[PDB]
RNA sequence: AACCGCUGAAAGCAUCUAAGCGGGAAGCCCACCUCAAGAUUAGAUUUCCCUAAAGAGCCGUUGAAGACUACGACGUUGAU
RNA sequence: UCGAUGUCGGCUCAUCUCAUCCUAGGGCUGAAGCAGGUCCUAAGGGUAUGGCUGUUCGCCAUUUAAAGAGGUACGCGAGCUGGGUUUAGAACGUCGUGAGACAGUUCGGUCCCUAUCUACCGUGGGCGUUGGAAAUUUGAGAGGAUCUGCUCCUAGUACG
């Protein structure tokens, strides 16, 4: 269940054979440096923290670089953690490196990402609320939310309420999506469908637990 | 807070509260629960003395 | 002549362990909550937090009588519409078996902050070891 | 009037009380069974009595109950317990091979059912199936079970039926 | 099989039988007859 | 859950129940996705630093990030 | 409650009950099968668009798995509208000698408030977390989601 991190590139297309397209993104990958193995013993859970891409003394503190030098490994944009069992712990010693080829051609995978952000939204956008007419006396409230309760009883606005929010720049996993290529030689995947986050957002893809 | 406190000395005796005031009045000891409560506080021996002279009066 | 108090400077709170295996849920709450109070000391006064340190061990063990084991239910609200959740005294002593004492003494204790307090004091630990060995507490029977 | 009648052991059949547990051993098999605590087992020998610790109508239920679980496992390990279902229809065959029986049925998919421990299933022509158990509580809980995937219907009696019992029949139009 | 508050043997066939602090009516004749109690 | 049981006495029979053992729903609790230690019970792990240290902030160039914030990147050892 | 608690309907936004409309599990059937009828369990989701009329409702057309019954100030106007009702104008029928009147009708007819507190939707500052800091995190717990048609095959088989 140890996954990958990647950069997405943006979509492009594939055709078959037949003459079918494949919607698909690209997702740079450069190999995962192996950080820390996290155990039951030491730990209390199973993971492999890996870090990937490369980052600058100067930003690079002194206790990461330690935390590095630990391992071994060049500093990377930052670390990250997959949550792993004592198969996956098999052959995963610190140090060791994670690519592209943890995935084959034709699998389903599930890709996490940070969502577009779109800032301060309302609820016409956020919440797919149904616009008040435009015409026929409307005065202030073409896109107003509406009733937010009832009456005195219950007299309060109910948790979880639909209201203007903050949309998007949020953690968005999506499920089921096929593996169209690999190249280790170019640590490039290949991922259908549209993997959310924008181009040059950091990407997690991970095997699909529904298999 | 009184009777707490001479419930909580008699029970440290072996006594409880209700035995311990109604031994006081078949001894016809007079003492009232304010210096019962001070003497259970500040002097457990006196206190003990006192249960004891109930218990024998039960 | 003056009633004094208990000076909270000078009160010692006691390291005691209660088995909790086979004992009645109730029955052993009301003790365990007037030992939390410190209403077995003649220095009690009610402002002051006289009680002692009560370790029970064999939480999940604990009895209640009749078919209340399958019929006490604990509800909780999320504050969500609708938000109302129910479990029950075997389901709750498989998943959170302290849970079970913590609510029966919770409720026999006051409410308050002096009450989160003694509430604090109480410490519940599933099974025959406890990490308490260094306190070195006496063995209590009730 | 149960628990007061005594049980009748034969000569290899024997039982043994342990920690309130009550073992029997007998050619066939051996049984073993949880003694209740308001019953109490006497051994004499060729006989064994059941007696309750207090006198009380609730205690003598179970003394009662107690006795029938024991004479039964004593005549089950004696000569073992069989019993016989029935298919009925043209597409119904039963086939059992080792612990595990299949059965066809209307269903599209052959149904496949494995025996629990201590039963042994038989099948001398595929309309009839023989279950052989030591114990007469697995022996029904079987049967039971394999009576449950397709049990008969009152207008054509098809399904799987006992010989003992008996089926409704209904008529049509 | 019928609801109901009122629950009675309607032949000789019928039995009663108490289950789980309820009034069951079972007859081996009859599948209708059966009743529960609530 | 309703319902259907196995064995079984009270009640020599019968009986899903009183002891015991089963099957059973878009329902209950998990499993899926998101948040989550202000979980004051404030947890855990790996590193770094302690005569202004490790770091954080201000400031500047700024971003598919953003109302202000915050967050992300960079500041001559540099493609912000 | 008259030193003022804004009406009916519509729009927007909902929340809960089960006496369940569909889906889900069952008993009985005057249940052969397909389809049903009645009752029991079940509130997790879902539970239409139009013509008429100010309408709620109702009738109708065409769909759907179904187009559920209700509470929430007959939910919701400091969120919107203002068609009806309920001002002032005018007219018809009727009543009255008259001024005028009609749960009779008809045309027309100003809908204010920059949100302090609670609540809710987001987003930060402060301190705390038994020295401080850079990161990674376990999960007590909370929310989201929970729908279903049709075709083929089993098989034109079981049943008839």
């Amino acid at each position: 269940a140890i996954g990958l991190v990647g950069k997405k590139c943006g979509m492009t297309r594939v055709f078959t054979e037949a003459g079918a397209s494949i919607p698909v993104t690209v997702v740079e990958i450069s190999a995962n440096r192996i950080t820390q193995v996290k155990n039951t013993d030491v730990d209390g859970y199973q993971a492999i923290q890996v870090t990937t891409g490369t980052r600058r003394d100067s930003r690079v503190t002194a206790a990461q670089k330690g935390h590095f030098a630990k391992a071994g490994v060049a500093a990377g944009r930052g670390v990250w953690e997959f949550r792993a069992n004592d198969s996956d712990l098999e052959g995963r010693e610190i140090g060791g490196e994670i690519l592209a080829d943890l995935f084959e051609q034709g699998q389903m995978v599930d890709v996490t990402g940070n969502s577009k952000g779109k800032g301060f939204q309302g609820g016409v956008k956020r919440h797919n609320f149904s616009m008040q007419d435009a015409t026929h006396g409307n005065s202030v409230s073409h896109r107003a939310i509406g009733s937010t309760g009832q009456n005195q009883s219950p007299g309060k606005v109910f948790k979880g309420k639909k209201m203007p929010g903050q949309m998007g720049n949020k953690r968005v996993t999506v499920q089921g999506l096929e593996v169209i290529s690999v190249d280790v030689e170019k640590g490039l995947l290949v991922i259908k469908g549209a993997i959310p986050g924008a181009t040059g957002g950091d990407v997690i893809v991970r095997p699909s637990v529904k298999a | 807070l009184w009777i707490a406190r001479i419930n909580a000395g008699a029970r440290l005796n072996g006594l409880s509260y209700s035995r311990f005031i109604n031994g006081m009045k078949k001894a016809n000891i007079t003492i009232d629960r304010r210096v019962l409560a001070d003497i259970a506080m500040h002097d457990a021996a006196t206190f003990g003395a006192l249960v004891e002279k109930a218990k024998a009066e039960l | 002549m003056k009633t004094l108090s208990a000076k909270p400077a000078e009160v010692t709170h006691d390291w005691f362990v209660v088995d909790a295996d086979g004992k009645t849920l109730g029955r052993l709450a009301t003790q365990i909550a007037s030992r939390l109070r410190g209403k077995h000391k003649t220095n009690y006064t009610p402002h002051v937090d006289t009680g002692d340190f009560i370790v029970v061990i064999n939480a999940e063990k604990i009895a209640v009588t009749g078919k209340k084991a399958q019929d006490k239910k604990y509800y909780r609200h999320s504050g969500y519409p609708g938000g109302i959740k129910e479990t029950n005294f075997t389901k709750l002593i498989a998943h959170k078996p302290e849970d079970v004492l913590h609510k029966a003494v919770k409720g026999m204790l006051p409410k308050g902050p002096l009450g989160y307090a003694m509430i604090k004091k109480l410490k519940l630990y599933a099974g025959t070891d406890h990490p308490h060995e260094a306190q070195q507490p006496k063995e209590l029977d009730i | 009037r149960v628990a007061k009648a005594p049980v009748t052991l034969p000569n290899g059949v024997s039982v043994t009380l342990n920690d309130r547990q009550v073992e029997v051993k007998g050619k066939n098999g051996n049984l073993s069974l949880r003694l209740h605590d308001l019953v109490e087992l006497k051994q004499e020998d060729d006989v064994v009595t059941l007696s309750p610790t207090v006198d009380s109508k609730e205690a003598m239920m179970h003394t009662g109950t107690i006795r029938a679980l024991l004479n039964n496992y004593v005549i089950g390990v004696t000569e073992g317990f069989e019993r016989r279902l029935q298919l009925i229809g043209v597409g119904y065959r039963a086939q059992a091979t080792g612990n595990k029986v299949t059965l066809n049925v209307g269903y599209s998919h052959p149904v496949e059912y494995t025996l629990p421990e201590g039963v042994s299933a038989e099948t001398p022509t595929q309309t009839e199936i023989v279950l052989k158990s030591n114990d007469k509580q697995q022996l029904g809980q079987a049967a039971a079970k394999i009576r449950g995937f397709r049990p008969p219907e009152p207008y054509k009696g098809k399904g799987i039926r006992y010989s003992d019992e008996h089926v409704i029949r209904k008529e049509a139009k | 099989m019928k609801v109901q508050a009122s629950v009675k043997k309607i032949c000789g066939s019928c039995k009663v039988v108490r289950r789980k602090g309820r009034v069951h009516i079972i007859c081996t004749a009859e599948p209708r007859h059966k009743q529960r109690q609530g």
